């Protein structure tokens, strides 16, 4: 862990780098908190509560999210951020890289559902 | 077994009330691990199971619940316990986490350092603890009284625990206080818990359920160890997750319990019965301070 977590404070793109490095081969950061829940939930991408569908896992939010798990700069204009105190849903087969996944896709606005996974805006 | 369905074991009232020195605690599957879901950190059962027992004990929970959480870090750097606290409590309770080393977590607030660095500025709803001092394990001579964290821990619950609060506080075999024991006599009711998940260790959550400012019960801590540990002694327990398999009432129920400020003369016999029932709480309902000193 402490390899990737120290690649990405030498960079001003640590979002690229940690993408980098885990598309490249590296070992995606660990110990993400998963947490056990009934697999009933809405399937939102960020809910102040489970919301794990069948096909999700939820995940404490501080833990998934690169820059509290690296005690970096949030890029979030507000300072804020988007997953701490909260919950993140993974599609489960995501499961080998749920910080990878959360720094590759983004939730839609109308629905806060993942884009291409649960979004049908379209 | 119906007990493996069960989040764990209660210390029953036929040991509370036993007399026997302390022994040693000899566990017959003592270390003894059970495979969790796949990348789930064990502390997530330990913390579900026991707020699945806290479930069944008579919280109080109002609207703002604050929530202090101490020992909450981990080597790993993170707060398992804390996000489990986040999926159990309320949405709107606060809760604030501490620990001696760095961690992140998904409380409120978040202190580092030592649990004595932490000024609460007014009193809480709820104390958990899963503190342990890793020098503890130099089991040298006797077990007796410890202090360390402990004490903290007893003022706290002397001096910012709302009438009506609740704690939970990690002991062991070998880590535990005749001080603290003594002050569950200060609830309206008080067992010590052990999580089917951790079954094979000593370790036990010292519950005071419903805090009343005054003694209801006069507890020889010394002894009351004793029968814990006579209890670990004589009662099989089998490590077991099962309780984890229906989620469907984990949430603490929205009991939006009153909060009331109310001078010590004013309390009388109503007041202390829904006390006890964890059917009020009483302190200020001002805005939540709690920060780091030097
Ligand atoms: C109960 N017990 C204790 N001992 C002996 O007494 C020593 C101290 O006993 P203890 O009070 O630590 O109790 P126990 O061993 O049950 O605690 P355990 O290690 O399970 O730790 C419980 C919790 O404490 C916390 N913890 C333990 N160690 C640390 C640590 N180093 N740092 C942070 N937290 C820790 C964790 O939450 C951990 O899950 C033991 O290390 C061992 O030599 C036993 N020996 C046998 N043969 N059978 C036993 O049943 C037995
Ligand atoms: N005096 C203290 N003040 C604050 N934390 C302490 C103190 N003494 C021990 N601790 C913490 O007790 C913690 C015990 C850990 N096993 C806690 C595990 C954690 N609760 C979890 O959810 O995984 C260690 O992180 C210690 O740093
Ligand atoms: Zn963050
Ligand atoms: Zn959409």
């Amino acid at each position: 862990n402490s390899s990737v977590l120290s690649l990405v404070n030498f960079t001003v793109d640590p979002q690229k780098a940690y993408l980098d490095f885990v598309n490249a081969g590296g070992a995606p950061l660990t110990n993400c908190v998963k947490m056990l829940t009934p697999k009933t939930g809405t399937g939102i991408a960020i809910s102040v509560k489970p919301e794990s569908t069948a096909d999700q896992e939820t995940y404490g939010g501080a833990s998934v999210c690169l820059y509290c798990r690296a005690h970096i700069e949030h890029p979030d204009v507000s300072g804020v951020c988007k997953y701490k105190g909260k919950f993140v849903q993974i599609p489960a087969q995501c499961v080998r890289d749920p910080v990878g996944f959360c720094l590759s896709n983004t939730p839609c606005n109308v629905c806060q559902y993942w884009i291409g996974y649960g979004c049908n805006c379209d | 077994a119906s007990a493996d369905w069960k989040p764990g074991h209660a210390m029953p009232s036929l040991f509370k009330v036993q007399n026997v020195n302390l022994e040693r605690c000899e566990l017959a599957n003592y270390k003894q691990s059970i495979p969790m879901p796949r990348g789930v950190h064990m502390n997530i059962a330990k913390y579900m199971q026991l707020c699945q027992y806290l479930n069944t004990c008579t919280l109080a929970v109002p609207a703002n619940m604050r929530v202090i959480h101490f020992g909450a870090g981990s080597d790993k750097g993170i707060a398992p316990g804390t996000s489990v606290l986040r999926q159990w409590l309320p949405t709107d309770a606060i809760i604030i986490d501490n620990d001696l080393n760095e961690f992140v977590s998904d409380a409120d607030i978040t202190l580092f350092g030592d649990c004595v660095t932490v000024r609460v500025g007014q009193q809480v709803d709820l104390v958990i603890s899963d503190m342990y001092d890793p020098t503890t394990k130099n089991v040298t001579g006797s077990n007796e009284s410890k202090a360390l964290f402990f004490t903290y821990l007893c003022n706290l619950i002397n001096n910012n625990l709302a009438l009506g609060g609740s704690v939970a506080i990690k002991i062991t075999e070998h880590s535990w206080s005749v001080e603290l024991y003594e002050l569950m006599g200060k609830f309206a009711w008080w067992t010590v818990f052990c999580t089917n998940a951790n079954a094979s260790s000593s370790e036990g959550f010292l519950l005071g359920i419903n805090y009343l400012g005054t003694i209801k019960e006069n507890i020889d801590g010394g002894a009351m160890h004793a029968n814990y540990i006579f209890w670990r002694n004589s009662t099989p327990m089998n490590l077991s997750t099962y309780s984890l398999f229906d989620l469907s009432k984990f949430q603490l129920k929205l009991k939006g319990t009153p909060v009331l400020q109310l001078k010590e003369s004013q309390i009388n016999e109503l007041v202390i019965s829904l006390l006890s029932q964890g059917k009020l709480l009483i302190r200020d309902n001002d805005t939540l301070s709690v920060s780091t000193d030097v």
